[PDB]
């Protein structure tokens, strides 16, 4: 009923230490990806997370 | 020698080409900033 509740399992084979928010899903078809995207914002004030994975 | 046999005439077909394509917005521009300066927000 709500958007957007995203887990999340890291390269350990664990799930991150929590979940995280799912903020949208932009439409466009991306060339070549020809694949959607999902910007999903998740807290990392645990300085756990890095820009990109 | 019988034979199931169907007439040949002249059958109107309106079937062409099918052939794809990439697909596009119209209704897909961009956003350009036009006054330099930082991103406040």
């Amino acid at each position: 009923n709500g958007k957007a509740k995203v887990s999340l399992i890291t390269s350990d084979g664990i799930k991150f230490p929590q979940d995280g928010t799912l903020e949208f899903s932009d439409v466009t078809v991306d060339q070549t990806t020809g694949s959607i995207t999902l910007r999903a914002i998740f807290p990392n004030p645990d300085h756990t997370m890095m820009p990109g994975m | 020698p019988a034979v199931g046999v169907v007439t040949v005439k002249t059958e109107p077909l309106q079937i062409t080409t099918e052939l794809p394509g990439r697909t596009s917005a119209y209704r897909i521009a961009e956003v350009r900033p036009q006054v330099s300066g930082i991103i406040l927000k």
